[PDB]
């Protein structure tokens, strides 16, 4: 069988396509190439330490 | 998000849409085996409006080829294109046509709506929201005639809340070859106005002479006037794919354009044409590009406006411009000819700015008009239908397969009740 | 504190959004990222960011503005633009269908579903605002999607929220350039549904403003980019009162007390003196006395009214920079004796002058000049009555030949609509005769 | 544990089965020597279902073969898997049928009766506890509906506390070949609707169908035809087999198929039916598979239930899905044709979701279906009794066997009680 | 000591169990082994485990729960998992024969001979249980063997141990979905068995559950490894009490007697306010206001149910962070004075805080936040008689018609104990307006 995606092609076969690994969720496509140093820090902004 | 799907009927529709869906991979640069070559993000991104993707990279076009005759598919399935077509959307009957509009419309259709009103609710379900359908054919074809007025009436009663684009060429004014051919056009142009919300009139006749005028190449392929008019059409679909502000839906366009129920029939209009040494003798600039584009030789449709007036221009411009020259230009164009439009309204002129060029060259722009140049066409088959309804000619086919000349009456009728409908609003 | 919330709706309002907040990224010198340098201005969210952006613990700058509209193309691509990830997803309020140009398409069809959604986003808004003055709505009248959904959405805000200021923001529709024929309809059905909520509704034209950029700006093809930022600038000057301070400082409520005389007119014009091209600015000098001239000066304006065929009422010159009152009062003092300036007597004194020791700084990358000195001339005049007496012409036509009738009635509207806004347009140009009568 | 027992019967249950157990062995990879290709340790973990086990690895298939003509079961043991096949579990009489229902019910039954249930309880004292037991064999097949009428009452008393599955093939309404088969259907479903709790209806005119459309191929083999309908059973034991979160007894289905006791017979539906070159041209996607495993051209059992409606619906889904595609897809259908259902039930719907996806393709289905397009069935074949019935044709051979028309009286009298019953129902 | 027994029947109970263990694992820092490093936590069994595993002499935490099941496979799929050396395989229960969907086959034909040998596991897991506070059931509604087992063995537990909590939660049907129709068979026939001996029901809805995760975790397929996360995060919030402590600290005794306002009626609603997907909470704040602005939204609670069609009683919420009274008591004084929250004016307060300083953790390969302040909402109202009105309505028509009662009927059964019930349901709805009405 032919493969899956030309190699430029998954980021929006991913995006029209949900079925990335199953039906899977998809950003939009300015992040399709961008870097991604996000799942390493928090999220709360902090605490009020008075 | 809003999609498109397309019908393809009518020996000459046959044609038309495969240079048409050809042209359009060539624009989006997908290879003949349908393995898009990624290069342009923006075509990357807006292939969903007419397309599906398959496995493997491979973009399914959502068209269906509907006709009798098997050798025209045959050559079109062995086209360059025919494997990015599917033998699921090769639906066909087992007779031939004998270019009889009702043979298909009452006789061989009914046994073959079944399967296309099935294949087409198929791909409704497969796609989620869609703009409307496009359909193309012709008004002079017996077998899109017959098969394109049936359907016409089926998708209304199943969708009348879409986009029921229909693209249908003009049969020759000099000679219809087909003799029974005005015979066919009245009775399809009569149910094509209650069913139908655009049209796209095309004649031949301006075609050869376009091609003395600008191709000079004397001796083209039909395929090459395809060529001509499938760019018309895809200009008009460039602004839904394409990005920039330029408001595009055709209801964006159709509220605009369309200032009464019964206005459905209108005339293209396209930009640059170019000759052998003009290509390096032009001087690509906004004012030119507006003077071809206001042409009455650029003409192409049916016939010169000037005999009549303007009801609504709207012209949309493919590249990299700006407003104000499509501006300065709008308004010279006014006191141009401020006399020539109506003065019903003032104007008349929609414009839309599509900021990314075609493949190919970079100024370019496609004009959709509705002027008063139409009494010439359906007053010239009315002497046509006229003089043989006097004296019936022949008439013992189409008895023998069901019908009477009062169905002709209310359709001649129909049509006379248009004649003077653009006449007095106008006149 | 001092803060509002920013409203920007239609796919013509969503650049102009993009541009002003572009600008003022720059001012305060926000880096793409979302964050300050290692220098200490983050914190509980209190600086010069407190009034417009949200920069809460975590750093980064939250523009305090939603961005609506009901086509993803330009949207998404936006969000694919440089500032996207300050943007917040769902503060830009993208969509899927459109009104067609159709008001109450916009307004009936596909409002419902959607400004729940909103409404939500608004009161999540409220709630973490502390003073929200008001609000800042961008829309258009010629709107596609700007006139019927705009409309929709100022009634529930008013009504649920009727204490608050509401500032109103537009191109006016082009005199005699008309992009669309459904302009008129959707104009003067906006009119009539704004004029008895909207609080201040403020009118600009794109035709002068391409006249003043080969006049003195000297450039004979701009763009957008320079028009909004433009208009980006004008926003910005009247919004530095809110971001620095001067000898003194006026807030909004302080323009609407003393600009709208009576109720139902609250439609003034903006006008900025300072718009001059680069090299011409280097090798002359500004000073309060020349520039007063010019934003006098009839053709300065941008919107297509004559000063000398009208009177004057109410005026505003907001001096952001470096002057004093002493030439500053001066040359209003020299206005006061002019002839020309023909005001109505009803008001001995028209004039709320601000003033700010912020200099109006240039954007990189732009056209402006190298301002020290600035002003926004933000008066109303009886000269305005001449466009809505131009629209009802052009109204008065079609309507009597119904064209595009059966496309809105189609859709499930009929004429009494249409009829009710004649006779209050008629109801405002003779309220604007019987004021401009001593 | 809880396990399966098969009885192959009739000569078309030899074909059935014997490209059914291929079927499973080939999934589980056991070669045909009958040494296990240890590969999967789920198919090693519930062989035990179905198979027990010999010395060296060989699992013995636990069903028995029964017949009365050698050349039939002659290819199946000189066929492919006959080896794995027990000459213990070949039962044969020693006579010929004739194709003749009460010889098989009456004559050549008695003396072989003894030695099947004989072997039968062997096995079942050789493993422990049932889920029931399961049958393929013909309602229209002469010996298959003799001796199988004659096993079904006696296991009965028997066993009464487990499954009666049966897979029995519809002939084809058309033609029967057997011109006194009609008399074997009478004979036969009057038996079965009170024995059996479970009945699979097939037909091969539909299987002949299904080859024009999807096979495409124009001449296929019966095989093929027992390789299809083995897909189908295999699909609904895949369920007990192979773990995901789906309940997969027969009872935990059987309660959820049968509002009423009289409800027996049942239509299967399959999962994606394809082309040639719709492999590649095909996105597996949920949706599609839905569409295609709702669609009355994948229908195959017996006719179209357009002419009726739907009593209930059961499809078990294989592969790597989730909960809410199921859950959303079931709303779409729900509200596409809601009313198409009855208003008896409102909700209909019993699905199952298997994780372990087939070996060849991994996003499969089956679905079984009540729906009330039965009374069709049996009314064609009403009209041929009441015919056949008015003059007693081919009478001779049954009355000297000790037949009485007496018999048919009662047995036609109970299917036209069913007649109403399944009318009544839904009408 | 402070110490639970958790309770899982039916194979749609045990996933869940499994996902709830392995979160449980990680707070704790549980190695898969079953031992901590060389670090000293270990002992005569006394540390934040003890009130959750059993880690004896011989170092290994034993988990406090019986996973009960009908059919071995799943059992036996997760004892080839990764936690199954920690899990007991005889405290993993399984059963080789399943109900069929039907109540009573799980009720009468297999249960008898189980109940007997879960009874040993129980009595002898409550000797080595020294305080033993209440159960922990888990279970469904609509079970294919949970409804029909748990209803016997709640009644064997109830008869021998009256004198204690017994906390249950399962997925209530959903409304309009059900994957058969047995379910209203067998969830009516628990519901009528349950009431009279069940303590405290909590339910929760999938379809609710599914849409939250595509509305603000951006989650358009989760899966029961997410929806078990959920639910897991969920009863892991209201077991930190016993984990940790805070401001203040409540028990289940408390929770029990402040939440159910008379007998019968014991059924309140779980939720959870910060709820929101990775990239989103990043570049915005979540406060005590909004969350609790959040928490109280008619779309945020996962059954199908409008607020403002019922009112309040009664409204728990749980505090899980740290966070300080000053802005606690303001914000829901803020929500005291919100008219459209339409508490029943029988209780003049009727809210329970519970606060513990301890942040709520992540799951490794998870998608939920990572967040410090967190509340769990536990509140009843008068608007789920419709839930039941929607049932009855369901189950009448289906009893006129007598569908499937043959497979009842078959195995043992009649009619007067299907009759009991939809009076007893009747009971419950009158009951609901009664207490509803003033
Ligand atoms: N394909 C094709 N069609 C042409 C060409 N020139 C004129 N036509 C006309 O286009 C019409 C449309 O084709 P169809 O609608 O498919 O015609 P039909 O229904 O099969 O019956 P006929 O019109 O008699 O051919 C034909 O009737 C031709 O008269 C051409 O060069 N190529
Ligand atoms: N405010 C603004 N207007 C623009 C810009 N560019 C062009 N315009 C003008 O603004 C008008 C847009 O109005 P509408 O078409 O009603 O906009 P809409 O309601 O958001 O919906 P669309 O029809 O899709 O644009 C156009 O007619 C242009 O003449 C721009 O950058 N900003
Ligand atoms: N094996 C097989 N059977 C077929 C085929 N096509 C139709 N059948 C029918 O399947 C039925 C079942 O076979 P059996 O029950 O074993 O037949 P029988 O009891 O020996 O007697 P007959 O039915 O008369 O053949 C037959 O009656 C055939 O009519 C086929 O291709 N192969
Ligand atoms: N609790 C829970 N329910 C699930 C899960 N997955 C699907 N469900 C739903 O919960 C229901 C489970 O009820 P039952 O099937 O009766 O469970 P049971 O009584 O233990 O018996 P089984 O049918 O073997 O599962 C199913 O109908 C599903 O719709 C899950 O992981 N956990």
């Amino acid at each position: 069988p032919r493969l899956m995606t030309p190699p430029e092609a998954k980021k929006y076969f991913n995006f029209r396509y949900p079925p990335a690994g199953a039906e899977r969720v998809f950003y939009g496509r300015a992040n399709d190439p961008q870097i991604a140093p996000y799942l390493t820090h928090g999220l709360r902004s902090k605490i009020s330490i008075p | 998000m809003r999609e498109i799907v397309h019908l393809q009927a009518g020996q000459c529709g046959n044609q038309i849409g495969a240079k048409f869906w050809e042209v359009i991979s060539d624009e989006h640069g997908i290879d003949p085996t349908g393995t898009y070559h990624g290069d342009s993000d923006l075509q990357l991104e807006r292939i969903n409006v007419y397309y599906n993707e398959a496995t493997g990279g491979k973009y399914v076009p959502r068209a269906v080829l509907v006709d009798l005759e098997p050798g025209t598919m045959d050559s079109v399935r062995s086209g360059p294109f025919g494997q990015i077509f599917r033998p699921d959307n090769f639906v066909f009957g087992q007779s031939g046509a004998g270019n009889n509009w009702a043979k298909g419309h009452y006789t061989e259709g009914a046994e073959l709506v079944d399967s296309v009103l099935d294949v087409v609710r198929k791909e409704a379900e497969s796609c989620d929201c869609l703009q409307g359908f496009q359909l193309t054919h012709s008004l002079g074809g017996g077998t899109g005639s017959g098969m394109g007025t049936l359907l016409i009436s089926k998708i209304r009663e199943e969708y009348p809340d879409r986009i029921m684009n229909t693209f249908s060429v003009v049969p020759s004014p000099k000679v219809s070859d087909t003799v029974v051919e005005p015979y066919n056009a009245t009775l399809s142009v009569h149910q094509l106005v209650e069913n139908t919300d655009e049209t796209y009139c095309i004649d031949n006749e301006a075609l050869y002479d376009i091609c003395f005028r600008t191709l000079k190449l004397t001796t083209p392929t039909y395929g090459d006037l395809n060529h001509l008019v499938s760019a018309t059409m895809s200009g008009v679909t460039t602004c839904l794919r394409f990005p920039g502000q330029l408001n595009a839906d055709l209801r964006k366009l159709a509220v605009n354009m369309v200032p009464f129920p019964r206005l459905h029939f209108f005339m293209p209009g396209f930009a640059p044409l170019t000759s052998r040494g003009s290509q390096q003798y032009r001087a690509l600039t906004v004012p030119e590009l507006t003077q071809q584009m206001f042409d009455a030789k650029n003409m192409m449709a049916a016939c010169d406006p000037r005999h009549g007036r303007y009801l609504t221009v709207a012209a949309v411009f493919r590249g990299r411009m700006s407003m104000k020259e499509v501006d300065e230009q709008m308004l010279n164009v006014q006191n141009k000819n401020s006399s020539y439009f109506v003065e019903w309204i003032p104007n008349n002129v929609k414009t839309a700015v599509c900021d990314i060029p075609p493949r190919g060259l970079k100024m370019s722009a496609t004009f959709i008009g509705n002027s008063t140049a139409i009494q010439e066409l359906f007053k010239r088959i009315s002497e046509q239908f006229t003089a043989m309804f006097r004296r019936k000619a022949f008439l013992h086919w189409y008895t023998g397969e069901g019908m009477d000349e009062m169905e002709f009456t209310e359709a001649e009728s129909n049509m006379n009740d248009l004649v003077s409908e653009y006449q007095q609003y106008q006149d | 504190m001092r803060e509002c919330i920013s409203i920007h709706v239609g796919q013509a309002g969503v650049q102009i959004g993009n541009a002003c907040w572009e600008l003022y990224c720059l001012e305060h010198g926000i880096q793409p990222d979302g964050q300050m340098p290692s220098d200490k201005t983050i914190g509980g969210g209190d600086d010069s960011f407190n009034t417009f952006f949200s920069e809460t613990g975590a750093g980064k700058h939250v523009p305090r503005a939603v961005f609506v509209d009901l086509e993803p193309t330009v949207v998404d691509e936006v969000r694919t633009g440089t500032y996207r990830q300050l943007f917040h997803p769902e503060q830009l309020i993208t969509g899927k269908e459109d009104a067609a140009n159709n008001y109450a398409r916009g307004h009936y069809t596909i409002g419902k579903e959607i400004v729940d959604l909103v409404l939500d986003r608004i009161r999540k808004l409220a709630d973490l605002c502390t003073g929200l003055q008001g609000f800042l709505i961008f829309h258009s009248f010629g709107g596609g999607t700007g006139s019927g959904f705009a409309s929709l959405l100022m009634e529930r805000l008013s009504v649920d929220y009727g204490k608050k200021s509401k500032l109103e923001f537009a191109i006016y529709p082009a005199p005699q350039v008309s992009t669309a024929v459904v302009e008129p309809y959707n104009s003067i059905l906006t009119t009539h549904t704004t004029l008895e909520h909207s609080d201040c509704a403020f009118m600009v034209d794109n035709e002068a403003i391409y006249d003043i950029c080969r006049r003195n700006l000297d450039i004979e093809r701009p763009t957008y980019t320079n028009l909004n930022r433009l208009i980006g600038q004008i926003v910005s000057s009247i919004t530095a009162s809110l971001r620095f301070d001067g000898a003194l400082n006026v807030d909004l409520t302080e323009f609407q007390t003393n600009l709208v005389p009576y109720p139902r007119i609250h439609f003034p014009l903006a006008t900025y003196a300072p718009v001059i091209s680069a090299e011409k600015a280097y090798h002359e000098q500004l000073s309060v006395a020349e520039i007063t001239n010019a934003c006098f000066e009839p053709a300065n304006q941008m919107v297509k009214c004559d000063p000398r065929h009208g009177k004057y009422m109410a005026c505003c010159m907001l001096y952001r920079g470096d002057v004093v009152p002493k030439d500053v009062n001066a040359a209003i003092a020299t206005i006061k004796t002019k002839r020309t300036i023909q005001f109505v007597d009803w008001c001995p004194t028209g004039f709320k002058v601000g003033i700010n020791y912020q200099p109006p700084t240039v954007v990189p990358g732009g056209d402006l000049a190298k301002v020290q000195r600035a002003v926004c001339m933000l008066s109303n005049t009886t000269a305005i009555a001449e466009a809505w007496a131009r629209l009802d012409h052009k109204f008065d036509l079609m309507y009597a030949k119904r064209a595009f009738v059966h496309w809105y009635v189609g859709e499930g509207m009929e004429e009494g609509e249409f009829s009710e806004a004649r006779e209050d347009l008629a109801a405002l140009e003779k309220d604007y005769e019987e004021v401009g009568v001593d």
